[PDB]
């Protein structure tokens, strides 16, 4: 009598930036959906394809937990069939997605007097991200016809940024910790039901 | 929306002077914003980026601060060749827009000069056609700023009248006005007394000048 | 040779459509962040439009539904579909390279712009004559015309000192005007002629005005 183990997402203690996010495969296990409804910040509980008072009578096969952190003004994107930078460049959820995005702010975690330039973004990219696609490369974009080679200057510039979250930002600048919750039943037994 | 207000609208400095504009968002965008110049007749140019990163290629004494709401622009030792007009802009991605801010013009700064007013009747020309086009010249005055006000028979006219500015004179650092009254023949002939007052920095009490229709 | 040129602008009817094109090189259009930026005159600068890289668009309020951006990569030109155009969309027209946190570091020259009901017309040149009563004041009335621009010589050049030929205004009928002053001794007004040389090329009008103190 396994139990999901959704506390080690949500309740984690650094989350991992939005171009390089991370993903716990979750199957084999008892999941408790009645931990996350209605909690304190909870300022995005969008479900998409999938209803929330019916996930405990539903079994997947896998139930993959996203987390990564973005900021205020961003969180609209995570969501299936939206664009921008976080959508095209950083996490891109498919058209037919069919799970749940939650988030909240969290400033008094994520922000440093000073600037947390800890978490980062991606800002040039030649493509869009294809659905669930995590991209690390770090390699030097080349914005012009000259090749690059690995010299940062113009026309050839590093394809990370910095959020540097300060809590004095307004609060669509400010951090917010995103969990996307992706319900899967595909060719597969189901294993993670509901209790 | 974001609204970017920017003030001065206008400012006057000589060579040397340390030279400060201001930017302010309606909401926070913490570092978001960008500084450029532009002279007429060109495209604008960046100066700085990310509030307060110097773009390559431009001189030191250009530098940008602030974060959040409030930005400054500035110029510590102002250069000839940096009298134009400067813009900040939110280059952030939401709220879409990337508004610019109504921009500062740093003109010449020279001693005060009072305009020399001339008022001109219709050319009978004209008159003929049925459009009476009254003109005041403001010659050669300093600062920009001057208020002109005309008068038909003592009675303040607003809505019929357009005014043009010369660019500031590449020799003596003046500027020029015209405005020009339109009426219509008929309601041309139904008064006598035209006038333009000029109210100016350089002149101790408002000057006007007038002519009276068929003398 | 990194640089943006502009082509396409021009006059045209409200309504109408007008395709504006951005010719790029050093800078590869479909690896950027690509802006169309526009100025009223007289205005500030007012963004139009965005596609990225991965090509994402956006649009302005005031243009959506009816500008179009777009860019062939073989090409490495960038494209503004402009229709149902307005009066309000009268501007020099900018594209350039946005770097986003980086600022907009690549502009071009600007492209011309001007959507109006009017029909050419040439100008009616009026005196501005010195008045009766050490320096008067003269000039020439170029007034109602389309579309711009007018030049304006004294004496075929011979007169530069003291000229000020302002600016057009666009009036309410459409039509633009203007006025050239020029400031002279008032012991020259009879001893010396003034003519104002008013040259408007898309009327094909050249006219030569005489400016004399007028006779009660």
């Amino acid at each position: 009598t396994n139990l999901c183990p959704f506390d080690e997402v949500f309740n984690a203690t650094r989350f991992a930036s939005v171009y390089a996010w991370n993903r716990k495969r979750i199957s084999n296990c008892v999941a408790d959906y009645s931990v996350l409804y209605n909690f304190a910040p909870f300022f995005a509980f969008k479900c998409y394809g999938v209803s929330p008072t019916k996930l405990n009578d539903l079994c997947f096969t896998n139930v993959y937990a996203d987390s990564f952190v973005i900021r205020g003004n961003e969180v609209s994107q995570i969501a299936p069939g939206q664009t921008g930078n976080i959508a095209d460049y950083n996490y891109k959820l498919p058209d037919d997605f069919t799970g749940c995005v939650i988030a909240w702010n969290s400033n008094k975690l994520d922000s440093k007097v000073g600037g947390n330039y800890n978490y980062l973004y991606r800002l040039f990219r030649k493509s869009n991200l294809k659905p669930f696609e995590r991209d690390i490369s770090t390699e030097i974009y080349q914005a012009g016809n000259k090749p690059c080679n690995g010299v940062a200057g113009f026309n050839c510039y590093f394809p990370l940024r910095s959020y540097g979250f300060r809590p004095t930002y307004g609060v669509g600048h400010q951090p917010y910790r995103v969990v996307v919750l992706s319900f899967e039943l595909l060719h597969a037994p189901a294993t993670v039901c509901g209790k | 929306e974001i609204v970017m207000t920017q003030s001065p609208s206008s400012l006057s400095a000589s060579v040397g002077d340390r030279v400060t504009i201001t930017c302010r968002a309606s909401q926070g965008i913490s570092s978001y914003l960008a500084w450029y110049q532009q002279k007429p007749g060109k495209a604008p140019k960046l100066l700085i980026y990310a509030a307060s990163t110097l773009q390559s290629g431009v001189p030191s004494r250009f530098s940008g601060s602030g974060s959040g709401t409030d930005f400054t622009l500035t110029i510590s030792s102002l250069q000839p060749e940096d009298f134009a007009t400067y813009y900040c802009q939110q280059l952030d991605s939401y709220p879409p827009g990337y508004t610019f801010g109504q921009g500062t013009k740093v003109d010449i700064k020279r001693t005060v000069a009072a305009p020399s007013v001339f008022i001109f009747p219709p050319s009978d020309e004209q008159l003929k056609s049925g459009t009476a086009s009254v003109v005041c010249l403001l010659n050669n005055f300093y600062p920009r700023e001057a208020k002109v006000q005309w008068k038909v028979d003592n009675a303040l006219q607003s809505g019929n009248s357009q005014e043009s500015v010369t660019e500031q004179d590449s020799k003596d650092s003046t500027y020029s006005l015209s405005s020009t009254l339109t009426l219509s023949k008929a309601d041309y002939e139904k008064h006598k007394v035209y006038a333009c007052e000029v109210t100016h920095q350089g002149l101790s009490s408002p000057v006007t000048k007038s002519f009276n229709r068929g003398e | 040779q990194v640089q943006l040129v502009e082509s396409g602008g021009g006059l045209i009817q409200p309504g109408g459509s007008l395709r504006l094109s951005c010719a790029a090189s050093g800078v590869t259009v479909s690896s950027n962040y690509m802006s169309w930026v526009r100025q009223a005159p007289g205005k500030g600068l007012e963004w139009v439009s965005i596609i990225y890289s991965g090509g994402t668009t956006y649009y302005a309020d005031s243009v959506k539904g009816r500008f179009t951006i777009s860019r062939d990569s073989s090409m490495n030109t960038l494209y503004l579909q402009m229709n149902s155009l307005r009066a309000e969309d009268t501007a020099v027209y900018y594209c350039a390279r946005d770097l986003m946190v980086y600022g907009i570091d690549v502009w071009g020259q600007g492209t011309t712009v001007t959507v109006s009901s009017a029909s050419t017309k040439g100008p009616s040149v009026f005196p501005l004559a010195p008045s009766s009563k050490g320096t008067a004041a003269l000039g020439c009335l170029v007034k109602d015309y389309f579309p711009e621009p007018v030049t304006v010589s004294w004496n075929s050049g011979a007169l530069t000192s003291g000229v000020h030929t302002f600016p057009a205004v666009l009036q309410s009928s459409g039509l633009y005007s203007l006025s050239s002053v020029v400031t002279v001794p008032s012991s020259s007004l009879g001893t010396q002629t003034y003519i104002c040389n008013v040259n408007h090329k898309p009327s094909n009008t050249k006219v030569d005005k005489k400016v004399e103190p007028k006779s009660c």
